[PDB]
């Protein structure tokens, strides 16, 4: 009943949002937040009134606009504004007081009521009272209440409340238990009506039956001498779990105030005012604790803070630092920490160990707060580092075992280690200088290596930053005896499933030239091989197939060692991707790129002698003869034409002659030609002609490609299917599908010529990112995440990929459309040729004539429209949608900071189930797109017309910006463990080569990248000089997204007009 | 084609260079200009040939020969060249490029490439050169307009609106007025300090006029000095006045039906010599002689498949 009553809505809404697109009212505008509502759907309703806001200040006093954008103290500030210009106006009045009474400044409200009592008329005078009935509360004046609520009716849920309260300071229980039970239903036909609040009341009367929960808690706590303790904790429970905002909890803490005074309770009103200091609420949360103190308003303000209870003062310095007054806060800390320790040391009688180790606890904290603060204030210099080290060694003393403390204090002693590098790269643009550096790094090396480790060891689970940060540290100066020792013994400590997680990361030093770093790398593979054995065996396989020979050496050492325990488990991993190389190309396609390239360097460039290194593996190659059917049946319709080519081929090699070498390209172009016409005949591939050892393969012990994860039984290949559809793309992907030993079945693309090494450390990259949020409460609260795959590669060359169910790429799904409804699939494109032949070559100017002459002849509603058409009803319909701008809109952002280009319209996709977006091909990353010579990108992420059109009407104010932000934050607030996971890659070895093809040392090209992100991370990536707060950089690349001039200039397959 | 006392060419997007006489609506002749657009053109002042800016080219016609094909072009440079300018004893030609470059070409000497650059930041959009042949103001991408001293090779720079792409720039005859324009669509004026002597030549800002909301694409001067003629992407052509800056006449070809798409941008135009008429450019594939006084439709040139986004006009005795 209650499941089809949402149904009405979301398709009375698809209908009105329809409307609004055949013309924007403030008729539709109305009847649109007010639907919106009650699909308790908060976010996308705001957004409907920013752009009445931005569109009709028509319902403008600029206060009321703030005042419905629950922005009190600027719709305050602004009805002070216009009242004192005009005259008194009981509108603007009551208007001014609603501010004061969602402020919860009652003190004001009570005295601005009584201020103004001739010029309450009858209907500005009821509304009067109930306001001045809760500021009066708000105020503990009973009397002024009482005299109040004798004006607010009996019939208002709001009067019937007010008798209740008024009743329990006076201790009658009965009176008091009918007027709560007489609210509720006088509240309950209330919100039948759903006229007057449908919204801000419907939670708000979940504010109201809480408050009336809770006075029939009150009511047994001043009743009943055995709940105390009970009562307390579901009030103390339901407090750090339930989430209601500052306003709602004056209010809750109200209810409870008359049963337990805040001196009592200090842990509930500290955390209140934690929460209105986080909101940024400060004078309020001042209020709060100043009520605590017993004293101090910032009145005595040269004096000493009050020691009086530590735990109070403590939040009181981190208040006064949240607000301007930041000098003066970490001089207060500093002194409050000497009387800390001393009032431990010397006050300490045995008895108290309990006030011992809490004291012990909190000036930890304080010691952490005050290197915070220093660095805040000073910076990273010489007379700091040592300032700061001391303030985090000595929290690190106070509570041992804390991740915070033990993290800071690394970071640090890192940062120093910095500090000199960064300054002696600095001296050198401009013997000794060498030999007091060693002496320098070395001494806050080691420190920081140990700091990492007992950091990591207080994390378990979530410590990818700490974990690279020792990588790094071990990769960069762990050849130095010291060095070397504190790793050592610090990898012996931390526990071996830290470093799966760092795998990839490992495994690209296999090869280190420096002696003592290889040592401990292999020592370390070999001992995760020992345990866990699968999350090695893929990636070592791949490295013992490797052109650089010492990797391949190094690699084969470590299987050996792992045969000696796991020796049947290496040797299908051996096999199993042994065959997937030769399936992944088969034998003529090798010999089909062989021959673009021999022949692009002999006629295209004139060079043999690269001509003959292109062709000489593939000779070789078959040198060892056919085996499989498919390799015989290639090596008789053409393997006898190939080796005597190879036979003219070495002719002129001794002879020099270009006659002996055009008889070798007649027979080579015989074999190409003839490939060619057979390549677009495989659309599918059989494995028992491609590669039969696959086919036989039954019950392995070897896991499902990238299935494996410690926590979960393994999931092992029990079968290979026997066919390999074939995807005809130029690269020609094989979709490969394995059985489980689980039941179910894994499917996979197997790739040829495609380096997923670069996807697969990104795909490491949106876990961390999809760890941070799940991790903050907002980005929970609204499931924002990224849809990930498996990536495994399997040489330079080739490698597997997560096949993703249920999803279309954007190009499918708009084709479809477009076939059905049967409009030209490349319509924009054909509109803009015909207008301009010379599209490519004009000015921006001209280019953005043609772009919006194109739009404005096409429909824009194409994937907005065939979404509606696929849902099997409405509220399938609306959740997808709601699903698909928030899964946008995450990867709008985190693809920004990755600076991920190319992406088209094959290059993302939508779940057709659940309506979330997925982004693959991760080829071009950080500015590489933009910085490009022909057709270079202007955009930051696509938000392309008909992704607009898909979100709601009123879309990019509402749930699209909002998540932009929340993402945004989050991204901001963890930029160091994003950082630690970019700089893995970007100073990678083996993967440093994206960023040199900026033609069409490094060392100094990184640092750039790095920066560029650390610009992103904090919002110095538009003026180097302005910092830009998140919802200003956010609406700086809307704009940009968004920007016709930007989107004329992308290369014409990339879709501008999607 | 030359021998005429009216030149009317139009140019854009179908490969032609066409001449119109500008009393019938007669198309003359058309000439073969393929491989580009045609961003610019201006006749030489001694109406001896005309200039196809275009990308990275400017191909030179002849005016008094009629039928060969063009007589000079200039290559070597990359992406468009989006203004040409000419120097009144014929011997200089003056460019700007998006490729950040104000180029001075000798017209009397062979070498293929020029004389003189000025290298600025962002894409330039107008050259034009000051009545006293000593200065170029070019107005780049950036929302900087540079006035170049030809004589001392110091360069000053101003910006009206910062961040905002200055479209067009000129400057009246008797050199009393400079007028810019923008991608916002305003109209800057500035008044000129007659130092030009000694060379100071100062700019002192007179007005801005919210002239469009749409990108405003040209500005031209009257040779009266009397009008300032304003076009627009917002498909009009707006005369004001130079007493008081308000408006006088304005030209449009909007639909008259609010669901009918942009029927064509107004990319030119040229005043006539008594200043009795304006010639309009457009998308629409026509050319348009207008009476300025009236805004009345005197004359449609219509023989162009592809838009029009080029005048040149020309009254010389």
């Amino acid at each position: 009943e209650r499941a089809a009553k949402c149904r009405a809505y979301a398709k009375a809404l698809h209908y009105k949002e329809l409307e609004f697109q055949k013309g924007p009212t403030p008729a539709i505008l109305e009847s649109l937040i007010s639907i919106n509502n009650k699909l308790q759907q908060p976010e996308a309703a705001a957004g409907v009134l920013e752009y009445a806001m931005k569109h009709f200040g028509e319902l403008e006093i600029q206060a009321t606009w703030y005042e419905k954008l629950h922005e009190w103290e600027d719709a305050l500030v602004a009805y002070d504004k216009k009242m004192d210009t005009n005259k008194d106006d009981p509108e603007l009045m009551l208007g001014r007081m609603r501010c004061l009474e969602a402020l919860g400044e009652w003190g004001q409200l009570h005295q601005q009521c009584c201020e103004k009592w001739t010029l309450v008329n009858d209907e500005t005078q009821a509304k009067m009272a109930r306001m001045a009935a809760a500021a009066a509360w708000g105020l503990g004046q009973w009397d002024s209440m009482e005299e109040y609520t004798c004006m607010i009716p009996r019939d208002t849920h709001d009067g019937a409340f007010y008798r209740a309260v008024l009743a329990l300071h006076q201790d009658l229980f009965s009176l008091a238990q009918q007027c709560i039970d007489k609210a509720r239903d006088l509240l309950d036909a209330e919100l039948t009506a759903m006229a007057g609040e449908s919204y801000s009341r419907a939670y708000g009367a979940m504010v109201s039956c809480h408050m009336l929960s809770e006075l029939e808690e009150v009511i047994q706590y001043k009743l009943v001498p055995e709940r105390r303790e009970i009562i307390r904790q579901i009030w103390w429970e339901r407090l750090q779990g339930c989430q209601r905002i500052v306003e709602d909890w004056q209010k809750i803490l109200m209810v409870r105030s008359l049963v337990v005074s805040p001196h009592e309770d200090m842990r509930t009103w500290l955390k209140y005012a934690s929460l209105c200091g986080k909101s940024g609420r400060l004078a309020l949360a001042h209020k709060t604790l100043v009520l605590l103190l017993g004293v101090d308003p910032s009145r005595q303000l040269d004096h000493p803070l009050p020691t009086v209870h530590p735990q109070v003062t403590y939040a009181y310095m981190k208040n006064m630092w949240k607000s301007a007054r930041k000098i003066d806060a970490f001089q207060h800390m500093q002194h409050f920490v000497q009387t800390m320790q001393q009032q431990a040391q010397h006050a300490i009688a045995t008895e108290d160990q309990q006030h011992k180790q809490e004291l012990h606890k909190l000036m930890a904290r304080c010691f952490l707060k005050l290197g915070e603060w220093q660095l805040n204030l000073q910076g990273i210099n010489e007379s700091t580092i040592p300032k700061v080290l001391q303030y985090y060694s000595a929290a690190t003393e106070h509570d041992r075992s804390w991740y915070k403390a033990w993290h800071a204090w690394a970071v640090m002693n890192f940062e120093a280690v910095l500090h000199y590098k960064h300054q002696n790269q600095a001296r050198d643009e401009k013997k000794k200088v060498t030999e007091d550096l060693s002496k320098t790094l070395l001494m806050y090396t080691v420190p920081a290596v140990q700091g990492f480790f007992r950091s990591i060891s207080l994390s378990r689970g979530n410590n990818l930053q700490d974990t690279l940060r020792v990588l790094t540290l071990w990769f960069d100066y762990g050849h130095w005896p010291d060095v070397n020792e504190a790793l050592v013994e610090g990898v012996k400590a931390i526990q071996i499933d830290t470093w799966l997680q760092v795998i990839p990361q490992l495994i690209a030093r296999i090869d280190t030239p420096r002696p003592l770093v290889g040592r401990l790398i292999h020592q370390l593979l070999t001992d995760i091989g020992r345990y866990h054995p699968q999350a090695l065996i893929y990636p070592l396989t791949v490295a013992s197939k490797s052109t650089t020979t010492a990797r391949h050496n190094a690699a084969n050492k470590i299987l050996k060692n792992m045969c000696e325990h796991s020796n049947t488990l290496v040797q299908q991993a051996m096999m199993v991707s042994e065959e997937l190389i030769r399936v992944a190309i088969l034998w003529h396609e090798m010999w089909h790129e062989g021959l673009e390239e021999a022949s692009r360097l002999y006629f295209g460039e004139r060079n043999v002698k690269g001509m003959f290194e292109v062709l000489e593996p593939l000779h070789a190659m078959m040198e060892r003869g056919p085996q499989t059917l498919k390799e015989t049946s290639f090596n008789q319709a053409y393997g006898r034409d190939l080796m005597e080519a190879q036979e003219w081929c070495r002719k002129y090699m001794k002879s020099g002659n270009v006659k002996d070498l055009t008889q070798a390209w007649d027979l080579y172009y015989h074999v190409f030609r003839r490939i060619s016409k057979q390549l677009p005949q495989l659309t599918s591939l059989e494995l028992q002609y491609v590669s039969p050892k696959l086919l036989m393969c039954r019950d392995l012990e070897l896991a499902v490609p990238g299935t494996y994860d410690p926590n979960q039984p393994i999931i092992r290949i029990q079968s290979i299917a026997p066919s390999l559809q074939v995807i005809t793309s130029k690269q020609r992907p094989r979709k490969l599908t394995l059985m489980g030993s689980n039941g179910h079945e894994f499917v996979f693309l197997l790739k040829g010529h495609e380096d997923l090494r670069q996807d697969e450390r990104v795909m490491q990259l949106f876990g961390l990112v999809n760890t941070l949020l799940a991790n903050d409460p907002t980005s929970l609260r609204k499931n924002l995440s990224i849809q990930r795959y498996a990536v495994i590669p399997l040489s330079t060359n080739s490698g597997l990929i997560g096949w993703v169910p249920h999803c279309d790429t954007l190009h499918a799904l708009i084709r479809d459309y477009r076939e059905k409804k049967k409009i030209l699939l490349n319509i924009e494109h054909r509109i803009m040729l015909r207008m301009a032949p010379d599209y490519d070559h004009l000015t921006l100017m001209q280019k953005v004539e043609v772009f919006e002459h194109a739009v404005n002849n096409t429909a824009g509603d194409d994937l907005a429209k065939l979404l509606w058409l696929k849902s099997p009803s409405s509220e399938v319909w609306f959740d997808r949608r709601t699903n698909y701008t928030r899964s946008l809109a995450v990867m709008s952002m985190v693809g920004y900071i990755l600076g991920l280009g190319d992406r088209h319209p094959s290059n993302l996709m939508l779940d057709r189930l659940s309506g979330k977006i997925l982004h693959i091909d991760f080829g071009d990353c950080f500015e590489v797109a933009m910085t490009r010579e022909k057709f270079p990108e202007k955009i930051p992420f696509r938000l392309t017309r008909m992704l607009t059109n898909a979100m709601e009407v009123t879309g990019l104010d509402g749930n699209y910006r909002i998540t932009c932000h929340t993402v945004m934050e989050v991204l901001r607030e963890h930029k160091d463990s994003v950082m630690a996971v970019l700089e893995a890659f970007v100073y990678d070895p083996l993967l440093n080569w994206r960023l040199m093809d900026t033609n069409t040392a490094l060392n100094k090209k990184a640092i750039q990248i790095i920066n560029r992100v650390r610009d992103k991370l904090t919002g110095r990536d538009f003026s180097h000089d302005d910092t830009l707060d998140v919802p200003t950089q956010v609406e700086l690349l809307i704009k940009q997204a968004t920007s016709h001039e930007n989107l004329c200039q992308c290369y014409i397959g990339w879709c501008p007009f999607w | 084609v030359g021998s005429d006392p009216v030149i009317l060419a139009t140019a854009g997007y179908d490969h032609t260079v066409r001449f119109w006489q500008a009393h019938s609506g007669i198309c003359t002749r058309t000439v073969q200009h393929q491989d580009s657009q045609v961003n610019a053109l201006e006749v030489t002042p001694d109406r001896s040939m005309i200039a196809a800016a275009g990308y990275q080219h400017i191909r030179m016609y002849d005016l008094n020969s009629n039928n060969p094909n063009p007589i000079i072009s200039y290559d070597g440079v990359n992406k468009n060249i989006a203004s040409v300018g000419f120097h009144e004893d014929g011997r200089w030609m003056y460019t700007g490029g998006e490729d950040c470059t104000a180029r001075i070409w000798d017209l009397r000497s062979r070498n293929l490439q020029c004389q003189r650059i000025f290298q600025v930041n962002a894409p330039i959009n107008c050259v034009c050169l000051h009545p006293n042949q000593a200065e170029l103001i070019v107005g780049d991408q950036s929302g900087a307009i540079h006035i170049w001293d030809l004589k001392t090779d110091h360069n000053e720079q101003l910006i009206p609106e910062p961040e905002v792409s200055i479209t067009s720039a000129h400057i009246d005859p008797d050199a009393s007025y400079m007028a810019a324009v923008n991608s916002t669509g305003n109209c800057y004026v500035w008044n000129l300090t007659g130092g030009i002597g000694d060379e100071v030549t100062q700019l002192i800002p007179k007005t801005k006029i919210p002239a469009h909301t749409r990108y405003a694409l040209q500005c031209r001067f009257s040779p009266d000095s009397t009008l300032l003629a304003t076009c627009s992407a917002d498909q009009t052509c707006k005369i004001w006045r130079t007493s008081n800056f308000s408006l006088m006449t304005e030209l449009s070809i909007k639909s008259g039906n609010p669901g009918e798409s942009s029927r064509g941008w107004m990319w030119g135009c040229a005043f006539s010599g008594d200043s009795q008429y304006i010639v309009t450019a457009s998308s629409d594939n026509l050319a348009r002689l207008w009476c300025v006084e009236t805004g009345e439709i005197k004359r449609e040139y219509g023989g162009h498949q592809k838009a029009v986004v080029c005048l040149a006009f020309n009254d010389s005795v």
